[PDB]
């Protein structure tokens, strides 16, 4: 009896858990924390780098850094202590006795893929191993097999439309912007006020500022003149130490970034009509099913008003005879991690492996071959 | 990464 | 939850292939 | 007991039923549909080939082929899927059980029914079969016994003249203009317009515009002018993106391409022309009672405004004396099976089918002999 | 004195100059750049707009559109302008005393060439005027008029054959795989080896570096091959910021697209087979002399060892006895204009100018009783 | 173009 | 067909 492990590693938050499972077993957000300061009181449980949740408790005396930014693996030493955290602190089970099922984003260089299995395969020595496509999984959670999927992770947000199965990946769309970049331009919108964030230990307040009071607006150019009008648009938030802020219009500007680019000095288009060109890409008979199947995913898209702008943009983006219908559940913030539990369960998916014999044969350069 | 865009 | 919106459909909802005029004879 | 299988086996559409009936059982396009994508959600349906009606809706996906190409078989391992789909999935009778009756054009190579013979026994192990000319089926359908026959489908355009139920094959007249040239002509002139469609998935709603919106005009300068003077002509219709498409003088210049080859870059004549020549190919008694049973048929005939254009013309071609009488059924989509069931119905026909045994004694070039 | 100017006006690269010249006067990149950022001081150049050169310098804080696409004018609010600059700012000519020739790719919307037309003629009060396809000019370039131009600019691909200066209508080939497709490509495949490029401005980065560094490969699987096995076939090119970067088996990947375009998902036939397919749809009696003078031409013909992988794959699909060559002029790059300014200095051609009298008389549509 | 491509 | 027109 051995169950495979599905590990997400996507760039903000690592979800792991046993393949076969409604629900991740463990999620942490993906940071590596070194100490600043140089303390003296040895053998309280001193160490030399904290990962994960140990990280955020300590965050006052460290600097968090990510070892992934936009998909990409910036750090592989730190990539290989989070895996390991993950598999003998967070799981707390050797990882050569079952097969690791991990996630990647469309259109990364191959040399992510390449060091994922090489590190896999000679580490911590899995007996098999895969690497599957987030948007793909997000729709095997959903149950489906025709839609258009718009994952938004935190650092990173593509859209892959599929039908009956087989992808169209000649309409694959990703755009670097996500949850890392709302987090960052939340940081500078909130010095109108006079609130001063600058520390890596600060963007957390920050981004739990943004996860916890911002929404999107359905009509940017109205509510802000209502949040102009009137002071009944404001809230206050409490920081950890005593001091009381007060947040009334920045609350929809934040992730108005999503849909306007510019306020972040970015060409690139929305993510409605990065949604609407994906799905203008695709075939004239095949365009009416995504219209109506477009899912949502990932943390980014867990916005009070996300899917009422998503259907205002694309119902006056689209032709006038298609109905649009935004398939947003409330479990999307985990949808890849409930596709990969899915996928790495069924039968006809244990012939897909990557056998250690077969990394053996062929080195790393296997992973192109294997993995779509 | 390595060209373009930071990572 | 309660991030669930008025236009929102959950995932446990599922449409059916498309079908044109062209599809059919 | 047992019923011959009567299958029309025409190029573009597939038609099949049993013998002694008054409707073909089933009607299916003749199009072989193959991924052209790989799919990334295997077990959900992976099936290397499409036939049929699952080859339509799904043509999103697909890159579809149609095995009959102006009347001749192109690829057999193609049109051995399409007679195994028409056996097994349609009408769901077992072919060693019935005769069956497949259906040629005139004037078709050598090899053609020989290879039909030989795959109808060698294959699917038939008792007894036949291969009848695809026009005579018309007039024993069109409850007549002297007249000519214009049988224009999707791949071959063919006038042939009978007389008391016996064919003249010295003046039987084929023209490779069909209603696939007139798809491929509107894929064309549907340019000037701003419309653009050259994948095989679109040439099919290229085919559905054609025949839902054009139609053939009696006096082709005047509706030109028409068109020129006032815009009253133009219909709008919905691609399946929901696009509206508007095509005006465009209705009248696909059809009008039947009687001016030209258009299409051929040197040959109309049909109008055609039949007039094939007519006085035949011999100047019975001519007095051609001109009376003038009979349309086939699909690419059921233009509207068709038969006062032949009329017309063919009563300004031949003599004022002569009687013209364009006798166009109202069913004319099917006349052919219609034909073709009504004959093998007949007791006297039940000694016509090549059977088995004698298929031993001399080959396959057997058909040669028995066949007229 | 008073001569007839010549405006290619392709797309990707406007081209003018005067009859008789055997090189294009002024030669721009035709885009129009817009500030995406908000000056804040005085002094400062021009606004809103920014044309050929001028844009391209300072694309650094521009966003870049192309009025022309796939060769059809999207914009005319640009298009103007860009006429505006190549009369005024780079000819230097007042367009009140020359005719001008312009020229359009074969099977394009006709209210494309009639806005073309309305233009010149109530806008910069040309006294007469002209189009051309591309294709007559560039076979009246090569000072042939036997034979089958295979021009190929940056949105449209076309294969026009043309025998004893009569034209065939019937047999003109246009695929819309062109150059931008190809930089489209370039840019989607150089992420395998992490360089990403997503800016409209970093878009003329890749576009150099394909025309720099990009050849299309004789065998492609005997290239493949040897590109993953050794490393002595990557070149490196420097940004201008001043880093370096390598591009190996991304060479010959970006163009051999031309002869497969299933790399982009456009399920449809390659340049070659287009080729082919253009002569075999010619009478029987000309094909031989076609196959022997097949002249290429455009700024996407200009790859290194191109003719060559023509004519190998037009000899594997042409007879053996016909003999396959493939003309290709080294400045086939201008070839078209040349034939533009050609056809200006005829006796034959100064009756053919639609005048401005005759265009009051009738309107813009005389373009299509003249212009063929 | 109107119909089929952008352009 | 084999010679003349394609079929
Ligand atoms: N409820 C929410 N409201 C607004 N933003 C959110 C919410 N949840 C997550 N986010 C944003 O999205 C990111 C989390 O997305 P997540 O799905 O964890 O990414 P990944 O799956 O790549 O780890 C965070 O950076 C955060 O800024
Ligand atoms: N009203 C119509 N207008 C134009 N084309 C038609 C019409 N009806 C049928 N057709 C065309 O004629 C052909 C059908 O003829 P059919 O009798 O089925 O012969 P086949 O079996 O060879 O297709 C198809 O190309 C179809 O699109
Ligand atoms: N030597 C070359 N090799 C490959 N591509 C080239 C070369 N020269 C120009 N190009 C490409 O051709 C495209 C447009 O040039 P061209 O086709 O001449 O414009 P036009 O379509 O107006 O003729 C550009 O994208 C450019 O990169
Ligand atoms: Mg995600
Ligand atoms: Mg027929
Ligand atoms: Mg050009």
């Amino acid at each position: 009896d051995i169950a495979a492990l599905v590990v997400d590693n996507g760039s903000g938050m690592c979800k792991a858990g046993f393949a076969g499972d409604d629900a991740p077993r463990a999620v942490f957000p993906s940071i590596v924390g070194r100490p600043r300061h140089q303390g003296v009181m040895v053998g309280m449980g001193q160490k030399d780098s904290y990962v994960g949740d140990e990280a955020q408790s300590k965050r006052g005396i460290l600097t968090l850094k990510y070892p992934i930014e936009h998909g990409i693996v910036t750090n592989w030493d730190d990539m290989e202590k989070i895996w390991h955290h993950t598999f003998y602190n967070e799981l707390r089970v050797a990882p050569e006795e079952h097969p690791v099922l991990l996630t990647e984003a469309p259109l990364n260089p191959k040399a992510n893929r390449e060091k994922m299995t090489q590190i896999m395969f000679e580490t911590f020595n899995t007996p098999a191993m895969y690497v599957a496509i987030q948007a793909v999984l997000s729709l095997y959670a959903s149950g489906r097999t025709t839609g258009i999927v718009m994952d938004s992770g935190d650092g990173v947000t593509h859209t892959v439309p599929i039908y009956e199965g087989y992808a169209l990946p000649h309409a694959i769309l990703r755009l670097d912007l996500a949850g890392r970049d709302l987090t960052d331009y939340l940081m500078k919108i909130l010095t109108e006020r006079g609130y001063s964030f600058t520390t890596t230990a600060e963007r957390e307040i920050v981004r739990d500022i943004k996860e916890k009071l911002c929404y999107v607006a359905l009509d940017f150019e109205q509510e802000m003149a209502t949040a102009a009008s009137s002071s009944s648009l404001e809230k206050s938030y409490e920081l950890p130490d005593g001091q009381v802020i007060t947040i009334g219009n920045e609350r929809f500007r934040c992730p108005e970034a999503l849909f306007q680019p510019s306020f972040l000095g970015m060409e690139s288009c929305g993510i409605h009509e990065t949604t609407f060109n994906s799905i203008m890409k695709c075939d004239v008979d095949i365009r009416k099913d995504l219209y109506a199947n477009t899912v949502l995913s990932g943390g980014t898209t867990m916005y009070p008003g996300i899917a009422d702008r998503m259907q205002k943009e694309i119902t006056a983006l689209a032709p006038s005879t298609m109905k649009i219908k935004i398939i947003a559940p409330p479990e999307r913030k985990y949808s890849v991690w409930i596709g990969g539990s899915i996928l790495a369960s069924l039968s006809t998916f244990q012939q897909m492996w990557i056998s250690k014999q077969e990394y053996d044969e062929s080195g790393p350069s296997i992973v192109h071959r294997k993995c779509f | 990464w390595x060209a373009x865009c930071p990572a | 939850q309660d991030r669930m919106d008025r236009s929102a459909v959950g995932h446990e909802y599922q449409s059916k292939l498309s079908k044109h005029c062209s599809q059919v004879d």
